[PDB]
DNA sequence: TCACGCAGTATCCTGT
RNA sequence: GGAUACUGC
């Protein structure tokens, strides 16, 4: 997979969590620790190889007015560890939706976590409207969100965005979301 | 009748005897024409409290202001009628005193008329927050008895005291030879201008064995060296010990090798052989009582020695445990607590000197074990008796005598180390300057010394001191360096006593700056009078300056010179602490605003100086909170010095008390990163000639967490980089050396001692939650699992990284050196040492040098240059 | 019962 | 994000 096409994927396949993280990253060229962990694990899941992930993170962070050597000094170990290269050397699996929901709670200045759970209903409505979702679809997603079934809300998002009446799968992993989107498109 | 005696230590028990302070010391007896131990009990140190009147009567904080003016009579009447009856106070004496105050309690005016109440210490203690209807605050409710005595009688450190009309004791109260009782504190006064008397000193070393069943340490040998005329103001006596006594006890199971009688007969008559540990402890206690030392010195005395001594005394029910101290008591102090306060109480009235604490305070060493201390101070090699061989040594007379002699030699080493550093005279000087008790000074720490210094300073100047308690601000400025290599003279300009001089110049004090209970307060006005903190600071500074003048004397002995240097350092630290306590959360004088201001001013000063240098069209390349490095861009030393002088004067022209001086002329400089550089300091000899001395600041080569091998390599590299050889040749030499190292590792020729890495423990081994990930902790755990002396917080541990076939990360493969020498499956992980110890260091030293890059270095070491 | 301040560099880890 | 070290001023 190519780094350049990653942005393209962010248009369609990326679940809303990864879309938010990528938007923040390209807006500010820097992510707090939680965002770094989540996005790195997701990009590992999609298939970005250690060299590819290292190149992507290097290029993205270098624009943030930091020394090039600082990246290799600090973030290289984290990137390697996400791929089970150092330390205990374990092939850490990508975060599951349950973990993301029950993982570290985001705070001010953070963008990780599940937007359906960590975004206020007004903010979620605004975001859904921004993505040109039909008003009926936005209302249905909001109703699902009020029901505490955020996974069902993401399933509704997938159904509406991919022009499919039924998702046909129980979304329980962001990598599952990306895989289903790739299967439908390609 | 007048009792004149020199006091060394003071002990009080806040719970058993209220209002009694037990001073101990030496008194002169003509019958024996010598000095004997004395214990004076000052009695009836009455509690003193200060009541602050209100401006308007308040109806018990219910009706708020009522408008009735309040006078001292109203406060006295309120105390006599309501408070006294409520809190069960029978008799008291009250007066009025005009006192000043400037501390961190709001609504308390600068100078007010307080009501001072003096009442016995047997009565209950008033609450701190007690508020009535005429007084708004009470000060001094929980003041200790010893503090009251020392501050009221203006006693500062050990000195000569005169007692008028002493009284005898109805029954014995101490193990000393002379006793007296003072019925009032006003009968004790201090007499100045007299020489300190000699004080007995006993250096003790114990050798024990861990009985596995009870997991308790059992004493098998003790040795002690005693000097009866050790001075407190002169050089140590040669030899450092006059007499000695050794005691050896058979274990609970083993028996002597049927020749100990002949062995002791032919060796000497000063060795006492006992059969049960009870007899050993009893004989030791009797000897301590007879000798009566004022100072007991040892290694790890607070941690292991005295704790095990008391534990074994309790287990064996050895009668008369109080002999270990100087006061006769029935109930042993509770075993436990932080540091060694329980141990200190057990030995009440006897100063205890742990060479570990003093070594940590005075000098710097990679490890503070006894072997390393002897190696670094006395420059001698000490043999180590394995813990598992002491038990087996009870099989031959020669081995047992060798063990006892090893204990004797350890005691001699401890005494020699004590003498070398001038621990006792320096402790006396620091105690006299501060005003605390000597045992507290020798227990380590800085907060108590400054606390007592300021307490005395404020009490002497008619102030009410606070009540004892029951990155928070900006610091210095580090200029961004121009990292590189400079082959021309570098002029370093450093300020003299920066922060103390800032306090003096700008008059920063409690009574000058207007604080408000996180913003920098404004500088105090210039129309005020110097406060207390500035004056004290000045005193300390002057002391240091005088010492420096002594150091400047021509044709001075080396050792003495070193001693003077140590003294200087100590004084400097004292002043710095007098600053730092101002921002110490748990300090009695927490004044975070003031400290912030200090730092702020310092920053400003540095900025200004830099600006001035740039206005002189010079180049500034570094500065750490008080210093500036200037690139002279010249090679004529004389001219450089001229420039020094010039700029020096210029800077001084802007300040009154602040001063800047030439802290060194570097022939060459290798500036790597903030607070990491190396240079060749130029010491001028005369006639234009000069010598060069290598100086390093912050490099890994001067850090204890790297393997000695790597350090040496780096040192060589530095010696090559800072020389005057043509660069190409330099590089060549570097390559050669590195290749040599590689070979020496591949063939395993390097001494095992050079493969060790040392690290200290901030907490106990168990508290760390990463017992696996942290290597040193792992090693510590293993040691604690073995059958020897345990390792606790602050004890450095040395470990090696080896191969075992586990295929785990290096952090999990740490092992103790002994373990490597023992097990037949562990071998040194050459790769690791060549890849993460030598290569990093060297690379960081070669970063600004053209022609050397990481890759190349790796290649020269035999590593694969791919992943580098 | 204890314990000086802050600025800075280097190394290593994130499963039940 | 956290943890462990120890230099400087
Ligand atoms: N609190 C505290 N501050 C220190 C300590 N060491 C240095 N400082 C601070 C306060 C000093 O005024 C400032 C300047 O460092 P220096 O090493 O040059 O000492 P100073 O200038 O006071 O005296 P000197 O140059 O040796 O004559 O750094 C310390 O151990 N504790
Ligand atoms: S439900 Fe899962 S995939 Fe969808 S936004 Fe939330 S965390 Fe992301
Ligand atoms: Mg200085
Ligand atoms: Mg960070």
């Amino acid at each position: 997979i190519s780094l350049e096409q990653i942005d393209g994927f962010a248009a369609k396949s990326f679940p809303l969590c990864m879309r938010q993280l990528h938007k923040s990253l390209r807006e500010n060229h820097h992510l707090r620790h939680g965002g770094r962990m989540q996005y790195g694990l997701f990009l590992k899941g999609i298939g970005l190889t250690l060299e590819q992930a290292l190149q992507f993170w290097r290029l993205e962070f270098t624009k943030g007015k930091v020394d090039s050597e600082k990246f290799d000094k600090v973030y290289a170990y984290s990137i390697r560890h996400n791929y089970g290269k150092e330390g205990k050397r374990t092939d850490y699996t990508p975060y599951s939706c349950m973990k993301v929901i029950l993982s570290n709670p985001p705070s001010q200045g953070d963008y990780h976590g599940c937007p359906f759970r960590h975004s206020d209903p007004e903010l979620l409505k605004q975001k859904l409207q921004s993505f040109k979702v039909p008003s009926s679809g936005i209302n249905q997603i909001l109703e699902l969100v009020k029901g505490m079934h955020y996974q069902l809300a993401c399933q509704k998002y997938f159904e509406l965005t991919h022009s499919v009446d039924d998702c046909g799968f129980s979304l329980n992993h962001p990598n599952q979301y990306f895989a289903e989107s790739q299967k439908l498109l390609t | 009748q007048v009792f004149r005696f020199y006091w060394l230590d003071a002990y009080e028990d806040q719970y058993s005897q209220p209002g009694v302070v037990y001073l101990f010391g030496k008194v002169w007896i003509e019958s024996a024409d010598a000095y004997v131990s004395c214990c004076v009990s000052v009695k009836n140190i009455e509690r003193t409290v200060y009541l602050l009147p209100r401006e308007n009567r308040v109806q018990l904080s219910t009706g708020k202001d009522t408008g009735a003016p309040v006078s001292m009579m109203h406060v006295y009447q309120e105390f006599n009628e309501a408070v006294a009856e409520k809190y069960k106070i029978m008799k008291f004496k009250s007066k009025k005193v005009d006192k000043d105050y400037a501390f961190e309690i709001p609504d308390v005016p600068a100078s007010s008329e307080y009501l001072e109440v003096r009442y016995s210490a047997d009565s209950p203690q008033l609450p701190q927050d007690l508020k009535g209807e005429t007084f708004s605050h009470v000060f001094g409710t929980n003041t200790s008895s010893l503090e009251l005595f020392l501050l009221s009688r203006k006693i500062k450190g050990p000195s000569w005291l005169e007692i008028k009309s002493p009284q005898l004791s109805s029954q014995p109260m101490s193990w000393c030879k002379v006793e007296a009782v003072v019925t009032r504190p006003d009968q004790v006064s201090v007499v100045k201008d007299l020489a300190p008397p000699p004080v007995v000193v006993l250096s003790l070393s114990m050798k024990t064995v861990q009985n596995a069943k009870t997991h308790q340490n059992e004493i098998v040998a003790i040795a002690a060296l005693v000097h009866h005329t050790f001075p407190l103001d002169k050089a140590p006596p040669q030899p450092p010990f006059q007499t000695h006594f050794c005691v050896l006890s058979k274990l609970n199971d083993c028996i002597f090798p049927y020749d100990y009688n002949e062995a002791v007969k032919q060796k000497n008559a000063n060795i006492e052989i006992a059969l049960t540990e009870r007899t050993l402890l009893g004989f030791f206690l009797a000897k301590i009582h007879k000798i009566d030392p004022d100072v007991i010195v040892g290694h790890d005395i607070y941690g292991f020695d005295l704790e095990v001594l008391l534990q074994r005394i309790n287990s064996c029910k050895v009668p008369f445990w109080s002999k270990i101290g100087r006061l006769r008591r029935s109930v042993m102090p509770k075993l436990g607590g932080r540091s060694g306060f329980a141990e200190r109480n057990a030995a009440c009235g006897r100063i205890i000197c742990d060479i570990e604490i003093s070594a940590k305070e005075l000098i710097r060493c990679k490890s503070y074990h006894l072997s390393e201390l002897v190696h670094q101070i006395l420059k001698a090699e000490r043999v180590v008796i394995p813990p598992e061989n002491i038990r087996n040594a009870y099989n031959d007379s020669v081995h047992l005598l060798y063990m006892l002699e090893n204990t004797w030699i350890d005691a001699k080493f401890i005494l020699q180390i004590m003498c070398e550093l001038n621990v006792l005279p320096l402790a006396l000087q620091i105690t006299n300057i501060a005003g605390n008790v000597m045992s507290r000074t020798l227990m380590g720490g800085r907060s108590e010394r400054n606390e007592y210094l300021l307490l005395h300073a404020f009490t002497e100047n008619n102030f009410i001191v606070p009540d004892k308690p029951v990155a928070a601000y900006a610091g210095g400025l580090v200029l961004e360096p121009k990292v590189g290599f400079y082959d021309k003279f570098i002029l370093l300009l450093d300020f003299n006593s920066l922060y103390p001089s800032i306090i003096q110049e700008y008059n920063i004090c409690f009574t000058t700056v207007h604080r408000e209970a996180d913003e920098i307060p404004e500088l105090p006005h210039s129309d005020l009078e110097m406060g207390i903190l500035p004056r004290e600071i000045r005193k300390l500074v002057e002391r240091r300056r005088h010492v420096k003048q002594l150091m400047k004397q021509p044709d001075l002995n080396p050792d003495l010179y070193l001693q003077y240097d140590i003294r200087q350092k100590a004084l400097k630290l004292t002043a710095n602490s007098m600053y730092g306590c101002l921002g110490f959360s748990y300090s009695r004088f927490y004044a975070k605003p003031l400290a912030a201001l200090v730092t702020h001013q310092g920053r400003e000063i540095l900025l200004h100086t830099k600006e001035m240098v740039q206005k002189m069209n010079l180049e500034v390349i570094y500065g750490d909170t008080d210093s500036i490095m200037i690139n002279t861009n010249c090679n004529n030393l004389e001219e450089v010095f001229k420039l020094g002088n010039r700029v020096k004067s210029e800077i001084n022209k802007s300040y009154k008390l602040l001063e800047i001086d030439i802290d060194g002329i570097f022939k060459s400089l290798l500036l790597l990163k903030k607070k990491k550089y190396a240079a060749l300091t130029v010491e001028p000899t005369g006639d234009g000639k000069y010598v060069t001395k290598q100086e390093l600041k912050g490099l890994d080569i001067v850090r204890r967490d790297w393997c000695e091998l790597a350090k040496q390599a780096g040192n060589y590299v530095i010696s090559q980089i800072l020389s005057d050889q043509p660069r190409d040749s330099i590089v060549e030499n570097i390559q050669k050396k590195l290749t040599e190292i590689g070979e020496n590792v591949t063939n395993g020729t390097v001494p095992i001692t050079q493969y060790e890495i040392n690290k200290a423990l901030t907490k106990d081994p168990q508290d760390y939650p990463d017992k696996k990930s942290l290597p040193h902790v792992h090693v510590a755990l293993w040691i604690n699992s073995q059958g020897g002396r345990k390792v606790k917080a602050g004890d450095t541990i040395s470990y090696v990284i080896c191969q075992d076939g586990s295929n785990l990360s290096a952090s999990q493969r740490a092992y103790a050196q002994e373990q490597l020498q023992k097990q037949e499956n562990l071998s040194i992980d050459t790769q690791y040492y060549l890849s993460q110890q030598v290569h990093p260091v060297v690379a960081r030293i070669c970063e600004p040098i053209d022609g050397i890059d990481s890759a190349l270095i790796a290649m020269w070491l035999g590593l694969d240059p791919s992943q580098f």
